[PDB]
């Protein structure tokens, strides 16, 4: 099986920086691509930033592109997501979304293996 | 002793083993693995029975990416945050993950730079497309990044047109509308191109110059090399190819003007807008290229093997082919390489039992062909003074299997008859043709558009190792292979062309499970070389040349007649060309009659006649060459300048007539047309007179 | 059947009769008399026994004076009264007053105009004279008429230097210090130049182009001719030659600066000043040219005769020579034309007796040679594709007598040995050597400066019909003729060169009373052609080429070593050239060893070796050619650009090194020197590998 | 024998024009050169203008370049010498001189076959 263990949560006031790192354990397929989904407490589910095994990435939240960055290492089978100058509206639950195809999409339906999730609170 | 024994000695299992041997590690030109493969080829050819095998070496300018700094195209916001990054590499094929030295996709000889700007879709980057943008669509590509799609032209012409338009950088990509056969799964479970697959290839415009730094002379050790700023045909803007999985992300935000026509639109789910920059939401966002690839002089090695002729050792019949690859070359070129290896083995096992060819056979495993035909061109430059007096014919052996449908032959008209005869003797591997000759299957599957009952034989163009031998030296050439259904698939090349997925499993499963098509291509090339280097009288026929000359003259005459008022005003006439063609026809008829009636026992007279046949092809070579292309000297079949790879015969007149209605001075252009008509007519008459009575 | 019979068949009386025949009416190229002479030559060669005779014809641009408006140079006062007028024509030689169509002296291809200015003496109008003129004498030629003296250079270079200096016009004259042998009476009572005698000749700078309007292709009927403004090597200023009787009147009033050195001073009773304009008494007086000569495309005819070869009919041994003249051509060229006619007659009588040469012999009476070697060049252009594959050797036959002292041979090193052997078999016509071989007299009278006991053989330059065959096609050539004492006389050519006084009586009385020297030259050329076209193995030796190659390499190396600090700074090296010469020596030694031991009975192997010897010479031909001179392609022996007609071998490197200390950018010049060294070394190595083992 | 017949004598006042035409008879040689020598009553002998059989001419008296001109024709075997704007000082005797060599010289010693002479009185 594949488990997307999520970690790095916290509650830091506005202007802080959080690190959301997650590994990819048990992934048998040679090719992978996964995305960091953010769901607000009162809104729907939207993508934020995705990365692929081909060392290609994108941030879908163009409005807050400077605040959010994505990186990965295949040696650790791990991916990190970095906050800059957090703001109160960033308080949301963050999920992992991994899939076979080495593409980057904003659709949550294309992803079958989903992460545990992580609460992020900004005051 | 007999050609039948040679053809029966070739085996498909040996082809399979050689392909497996050559398609397991990367063999990029200028690397250590290519040198090791050259050494293995030398040793195996020596063991097979070749008289002498040598490793000719040259120092040519190649291009490599910076392994420390990979290339990637990015999209930057107002603050340059690089919101979207392209793929750094394509996923390795299964079973090849642990393999190292897999170079990332890159356009060879691209300069460096960090250009920024907006994006303009230019369809296939053809001249007609740019004409549509500037004359009709009111688009100025200058200062903007140009993105095109692979197909219908050479990459070099794409980059050259983008340069003339004034663009900052070029992004090439493979659309599913041109490299994704319908109903076919991608490479891991089929033979179609996945999203990560990227086509490689050089973007040079050398015009048959070989080494960019040594135009006209071989790149030996005591060589003087010009500055790269003064080098021949070097691109001046960065170029980097991607897969459609990333071009979709590049073009989804694209906005501005609508596409000119559905022809411009491809298969990706994007608006395919042409307008510079993105839409209103992302107008501020721009595209920044990151190219740091470098050029360096490195050593390449051609393998040359000799089988001395028993009766006429000075006459060389050459079986060429190149060994360099991009990643693994499961088809390009290791299919042809394995075919050449097995042909050499059969020749050697016939030689070990006392047999010797009547004429010398030179086998050649070239190198650095994917970098501008460098190895073969430099070797021909070094040995030009020998090949011009001793080169009977050249047989090119590049990738053998392009599809499992039918044969495809591109050769000079002097070989057509021979091409037919051998094909009648061989067997057809195709279905519905068990116990049938290859001739009838080839004819039915590929009928000649003009004649009936004769198979279609296309022209000899450029872009491979035959180019230096044919377009400059003037040595009769010929290529044969298997290809796709011409009239149905309607996509260029094959989906995994010049890709990391061009592995051995692809050939073994989806292109030739039993290697019967490789076996048939090997039989065709081997029997062709055998009859070429073994027949008493050279199997050349000049009547075919006369017929095709008349056809080409009629075609160019019609293209000119498209402007009757201009030709009437400037008195442009084609009577000289037609008279030359008619005299060629008559002299060829008389020479053929003399060939039918002459004493073959006398060796001197037979040498005379075979020399006439040999130098018929060389007579078409123009010492001065085509304008601005001194290294293209074939008057009849030289590549065109503007509409190359789709151009017509008599390239001088055709180029002169091209877009003649847009010239500022019509009188000068029509005078140039008359000059090219004069040159063509004189060349045809001279080549005819070489077949006249010898004093 | 034997060469002895052919040599004994030549008769001096026949030479006398033919010379009398060809030297009674003017035979200027493009006229009716030249056409009648061509017809007579064709008929007589047909009667002699030639297998075929034809009149090839071309339409080339010639130059003629206006018979209504003669050209002349005048001296005009302030009101332009034309106080002094030059001579309109030379006084006709006795016995030729009633003869018509005697064209007045003129410089062919001179443009029109009425330029006015001041005179500037420029000595021989060489580059060195213009340097001493400009960088020493602080005197500007621009806007001034320049008058120069014939000698030491070709007229074309004189006019080119005058054009570069910016002069309005050129006046060429012949000084008694260079064309009046001491103690010799003028033509009516001797063989010296009178005061009215004028030398003619073209002033073109075609650099082997041939027809000015058709560079690279023959001038047939269906030819496209460029505009005269776009013609190749056309002078842009009027040029008119005069005798010293008129230059005495032109230079007597000359004032200004004194001559720089006694070398500039001639033999005329004239102060030989250089200062622009006349003495302050006549400072207002100016010099006005009157040139109205026109250019027109007229038809010229070359007579081509063919004697088919018995064993190897495709191998052409050519005996060239031109028929056009200026006024009567008593020596140039009818002296050699009669020899050619008698050689043809002897060959024909041997053919009628039953004999046939082993190789085909092509005789040629060229035309329009005095107009830029037009006829021979155009014919070679038309038949280049044949001569490049079938031309064994070429034997030029121009004016055969230049003086009654000793023989003189200019040939490729491949013929040296043959020459010697033939010269050993003949007899010496000279006094003090009766009953002795011509070899010993030639050696004693003309010892080689570098050897002992071997006669001096000079290089093959340019300026005659051998030029197109040797310097572009690369066919082995040779010239032999009688000349003056190389040391004692010290004057250029002969006094009546290209003059109206070059009549038959001059040759009959003052140059060859008994035609024994003409007979000896005919024997030399005929035996040379006989041994060339009749020997089983081609009489060519490559060791001589190796030796002369080493000598030339040493000479050019010393010329380069003249700048040791520059070569050290830019790392200019000659090791490649010396290694190439050494490899050529070794390979030539081994090839000669194979030649000494091989079965001559086998026709195919003998053809192999003969083809190798044949193509050794063509191996030196550079397809791209020398810079700015695409029609000079001989790497070793091509004419130089700056110091032509006195230049050194390896013209590329020599031209690159010439005045290299005056270049603005030394790095570029020394890089060009390195490039030429690389080209020369590669060419030598390739020509060596041509003689290597055939597979 | 060779005779130089002279004519054209006339005592025309100042500003007049005279044609001095002289014919050469019995000349056996192929080439010739002839000259016009003017001698003043109170001065020495000097050359005025010469012409040659090569159709080459020269005017020795540079001050009289426009006044005096020379033109010969071999069809009639004669030469013409034209006056312009005659002046009183031009009153003199004019001789014809002929010589073998076809050069032009002002020396009276080179010429041997000398003309009859002609008086010209410009008043
Ligand atoms: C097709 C067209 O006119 N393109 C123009 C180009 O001519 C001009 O040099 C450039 C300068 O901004 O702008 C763009
Ligand atoms: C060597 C030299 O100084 N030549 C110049 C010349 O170029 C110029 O035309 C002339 C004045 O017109 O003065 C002088
Ligand atoms: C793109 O690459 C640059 C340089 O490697 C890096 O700084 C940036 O974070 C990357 N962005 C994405 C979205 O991968
Ligand atoms: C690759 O890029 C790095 C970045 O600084 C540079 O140091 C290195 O020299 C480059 N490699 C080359 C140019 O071969
Ligand atoms: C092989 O032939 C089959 C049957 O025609 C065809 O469906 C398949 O596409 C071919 N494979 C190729 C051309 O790679
Ligand atoms: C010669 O000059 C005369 C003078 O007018 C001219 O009429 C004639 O055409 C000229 N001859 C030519 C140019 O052949
Ligand atoms: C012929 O020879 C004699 C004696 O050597 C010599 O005086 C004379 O000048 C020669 N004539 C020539 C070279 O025309
Ligand atoms: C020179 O020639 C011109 C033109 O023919 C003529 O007018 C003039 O009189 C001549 N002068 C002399 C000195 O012969
Ligand atoms: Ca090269
Ligand atoms: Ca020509
Ligand atoms: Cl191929
Ligand atoms: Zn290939
Ligand atoms: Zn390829
Ligand atoms: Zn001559
Ligand atoms: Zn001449």
């Amino acid at each position: 099986q594949v488990q997307l263990q999520e970690s790095g949560g916290g509650s830091v006031q506005a202007g802080g920086s959080l690190r959301l790192s997650c590994a990819r354990s048990g992934w048998p397929y040679s090719t992978y691509s996964m995305n960091w989904f953010r769901q607000a407490p009162g809104k729907e589910r939207e993508a934020v930033a995705g990365i692929s095994s081909t060392m290609s990435g994108i941030i879908f939240a163009e409005s807050k592109a400077g605040q959010f960055t994505i990186s990965q290492d295949n040696a650790k089978n791990t991916v990190y997501l970095q906050m800059n100058n957090l703001k109160p509206e960033d308080t949301a639950i963050y999920y992992c979304a991994a899939r076979r195809d080495y593409s980057l999409s904003s659709s949550s339906d294309d992803f079958d293996y989903w992460g545990q999730g992580t609460q992020v609170t900004v005051s | 002793h007999n050609m039948k024994a040679f053809l029966d000695e070739l085996k498909a299992e040996n082809i399979k083993k050689f392909l497996y041997n050559f398609t397991q590690i990367p063999h990029l030109a200028g690397t250590e693995q290519n040198f090791q493969l050259a050494k293995q080829i030398q040793s195996q050819w020596k063991e097979f029975g070749l008289d002498s095998v040598e490793l000719a070496h040259y120092d040519v300018l190649l291009s490599y990416p910076n392994k420390t700094h990979p290339n990637y195209i990015s999209i930057i916001n107002e603050d340059g945050n690089e919101i979207f990054n392209t793929s750094l590499f394509e996923p390795p094929p299964p079973g090849y993950e642990n393999v190292s030295d897999i170079v990332p996709p890159f356009s060879a000889f691209s300069p460096q730079g960090m250009p920024e700007g907006d994006l303009v879709y230019v369809n296939y980057a053809r001249t007609e497309d740019f004409f549509k943008l500037e004359r009709d669509m009111k688009i100025n590509c200058s200062g903007k990044i140009v993105i095109a799609r692979y197909g219908k032209v050479f990459r070099g012409n794409k980059v050259k047109n983008a340069q003339l338009a004034g663009a900052k950088g070029v992004i090439l990509y493979s659309d599913p509308a041109d490299y994704f056969a319908p109903g076919v799964k991608s490479y891991p479970d089929g033979w179609n191109l996945p999203g990560g697959g990227v086509q490689r290839g050089n973007i040079l415009n050398l015009n048959g110059a070989g080494d960019p730094l040594t135009p006209g002379y071989p790149a030996n050790e005591y060589a003087y090399r010009r500055g790269i700023a003064e080098a021949v045909g070097l691109p001046s803007i960065p170029v980097h190819p991607i897969g459609y999985y990333d071009a979709q992300k590049l073009l989804e935000k694209m906005g501005g003007s609508a596409p000119p026509d559905s022809s411009w639109r491809g298969s990706l789910k994007v608006p395919y807008n042409v307008g510079p920059g993105f839409t209103g939401n992302f107008s501020t966002q721009k595209v920044k290229m990151h190219i740091h690839s470098t050029n360096e002089v490195t050593r390449i090695y051609n393998v040359i093997g000799t089988l001395r002729g028993a009766v006429e050792p000075d006459r060389y019949v050459i079986l060429g082919g190149h060994r360099d690859s991009w990643v693994f070359g499961g088809i390009d070129p290791q299919s042809g390489a394995a075919v050449v290896h097995e042909i050499v083995r059969s020749f050697g096992t016939l030689k070990k039992e006392g047999w010797r060819p009547r004429r010398t056979i030179l086998f050649a495993s070239w190198d650095a062909e994917e970098f501008g035909l460098l190895g073969s061109t430099e070797w021909a430059e070094e040995n030009s003074r020998l090949l011009q007096e001793r080169g009977v014919a050249y047989i090119n052996a590049d990738s053998s299997i392009e599809g499992n449908y039918t044969l495809r032959v591109d050769c000079t008209p002097l070989m057509y008859s021979l091409v037919h005869n051998l094909t009648k003797e061989l067997k057809s591997p195709d279905e519905g043709f068990e116990g049938k000759s290859l001739y009838e299957s080839w004819t039915k599957k590929s009928p000649s558009p003009e004649f009936s009952g004769m198979p279609r034989i296309s022209k000899l163009g450029s872009g491979n190792d035959f180019e230096v031998f044919f377009q400059r030296l003037g040595i009769a050439s010929g290529r044969a292979r298997y290809t796709k259904n011409w009239e149905t698939n309607k996509f260029s090349g094959y989906p995994l062309y010049h890709s990391v997925y061009e592995t051995y499993e692809l050939v073994e499963k989806f292109y030739d499970p039993m290697f019967k098509y490789h076996l048939t291509v090997a039989q065709v090339r081997g029997g062709m070389v055998f009859e070429l280097a073994n027949s008493i009288v050279l199997p050349f026929d000049c009547r075919d040349y006369a017929v095709v000359l008349r056809k080409y003259a009629d075609k160019i005459y019609s293209i000119s007649m498209k402007h009757p008022q201009e030709m009437k005003t400037y008195s442009v006439s084609f009577d000289s060309l037609f008279s030359a063609v008619k005299n060629f026809t008559e002299i060829a008829s008389k020479f053929s009659e003399r060939l039918q009636d002459f004493d073959k026992s006398n060796p001197i007279v037979l040498r005379m006649m075979n020399d006439q046949l040999m130098f018929l092809e060389r007579a078409f070579i123009d010492p001065l060459g085509l304008p601005d292309r001194p290294f293209y000297r074939h008057v009849i079949y030289a590549p065109s300048s503007h509409n190359k790879y789709a151009g017509e015969s008599f390239p001088g007149i055709y180029d002169a007539l091209f877009d003649i209605e847009s010239k500022v001075d019509p009188s000068k252009a029509w005078g140039e047309v008359k000059r090219q008509i004069y040159v063509a007519a004189f060349t045809v008459q001279a080549a005819a007179e070489t077949l006249s009575e010898v004093a």
